[PDB]
């Protein structure tokens, strides 16, 4: 299965603000450990999108934001173009299994 | 520049064991930790293994525990992953992903950095359990 | 001994111009660093504590600045982004220890403490241990700016927008960074 629950497919109209929520139990975010975000096109390997809940590496634009509120985190994109219709995953570290568990994997669309 | 290549794709029968090999190219290989993640086709990612700066500390997920071992070499700039008793579910692509540099805690206890994520990823090869 | 003045400073500085200190031929106790406080964070990369009995005190620099709580874990080796490529960059090298403690009520007021800044728009991202000073326009694309701050070319700094009702990761963490070397 998957440890961290996120919705399987979230739609999107261009120019809007789309949320992707990742709820984890009280053993991965409840211990204070951080939640990251990845970006995986089909046919290739993912790239790092957000680490440390709000940061961004060199290469991604200013539209990729995130936060961490309690036991759940969320990502938001504003002003989306047709370039980014790939999957996103949330990653955290727990002490229930002491493993770097992932999320279920959402799916974004452009209409 | 910085990239990771790997080898060891396979066609695997009921009972077999296998080894994976992921080379490294461009950056300081002897300092940063290394992660292994896999992804069954049809579902998302899944964390497999990690090994520290020197190799003294390793961790394993629940779906891979008891059948998996790991080793690295700073000489040939390689990373290994041998795998025992491959069952009927583990057909997946296997990524070798660069981790983050470990840190020293108070009172002199070396441990992995647990906050961060995996920065740069390779290509991944596909083991295929079958009949 | 001499770095008890770097922890209680009434005003630190922003990350686009921090403040080093050559510490010369004096006693450094180093047991006030570990066993200091529970709520401090003591990541150390270069060498471990309870080992540093060597004759190390050859110009130890203690950097210090202020950043967001979600931005503390950008200061590590590597870890590129907005504040580690244009403001203050660490190498993959002998950076000793990084300490980051919370400034809950030292600066966070409701109208905003404006003297904390960060340079977001810079060409040719930084070398390690490099400080920037100049405040001119970025020249991103086309037509040259003789200095008006008109269009497609931004003011290089940016404000900080303080408020007490922020998250845990946006109230400021006062961060110090040491350094280790020899002769
Ligand atoms: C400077 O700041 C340091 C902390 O970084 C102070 O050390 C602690 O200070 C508190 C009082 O604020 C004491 O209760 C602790 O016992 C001190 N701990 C240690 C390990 O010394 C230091 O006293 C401050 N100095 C001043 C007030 O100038």
């Amino acid at each position: 299965q998957s440890v961290l629950t996120q919705p399987p497919s979230v739609s999107g109209a261009p120019g809007q603000r789309v949320t992707i929520s990742c709820t984890g139990s009280s053993s991965n975010i409840g211990a204070g450990y951080d939640v990251h975000w990845y970006q995986q096109l089909p046919g290739t390997a993912p790239k790092l999108l957000i680490y440390g809940n709000s940061n961004r590496p060199s290469g991604v634009p200013d539209r990729f934001s995130g936060s961490k509120s309690g036991t759940s985190a969320s990502l938001a994109i504003t002003g989306l173009q047709a370039e980014d219709e790939a999957d996103y995953y949330c990653q955290s570290y727990d002490s229930s299994l002491s493993g770097w568990v992932f999320g279920g994997g959402t799916k974004l669309t452009v209409l | 520049q910085v990239q990771l290549v790997e080898s060891g794709g396979g066609v695997v029968q009921p009972g077999r064991s296998l080894r994976l090999s992921c080379a490294a190219s461009g950056f300081t290989f002897s300092s940063i930790a290394m992660h292994w993640v896999r992804q069954a086709p049809g579902k998302g990612l899944e964390w497999v293994a990690v090994m520290s700066f020197d190799g003294s500390i390793k961790y394993y997920g629940d779906s891979v525990k008891g059948r998996f071992t790991i080793s690295r070499d700073n000489s040939k700039s390689t990373l290994y992953l041998q795998m025992n008793s491959l069952r009927a579910e583990d057909t997946a692509v296997y990524y070798c992903a660069r981790g983050v540099q470990g840190y020293y805690d108070r009172s002199g206890y070396y441990n992995l950095d647990y906050n961060y994520g995996m920065d740069v990823w390779g290509q991944g090869t596909t083991v295929t359990v079958s009949s | 001994c001499p770095f008890d003045e770097v922890f209680n400073a009434t005003r630190f500085a922003s990350v686009y111009a921090w403040n080093r200190k050559r510490i010369s031929n004096c006693v450094a106790d180093y047991s006030v660093l570990y066993n200091l406080a529970p709520f401090f964070t003591f990541k150390c990369y270069g060498v471990s504590p309870t080992k540093l009995n060597d004759l190390c005190f050859t110009n130890v620099y203690a950097d210090s600045f202020v950043i967001r709580g979600d931005e503390v874990r950008q200061i590590a080796p590597g870890q590129t982004g907005n504040i580690a490529d244009y403001n203050y960059k660490l190498p993959d090298d002998f950076t000793g220890c990084v300490i980051a403690w919370n400034s809950n009520k030292l600066d966070s007021k409701v109208s905003g403490n404006y003297n904390y800044l960060y340079r977001l728009f810079r060409k040719s991202n930084l070398k390690p241990f490099e400080r920037d000073i100049s405040t001119e326009i970025y020249q991103a694309g086309n037509k040259p700016c003789n200095g008006v701050a008109g269009f497609n070319c931004y003011f290089p700094l940016r404000s900080y927008s303080f408020r007490p009702t922020y998250g845990v990761g946006h109230q400021p963490y006062r961060v110090v960074v040491l350094s280790f070397e020899l002769l």
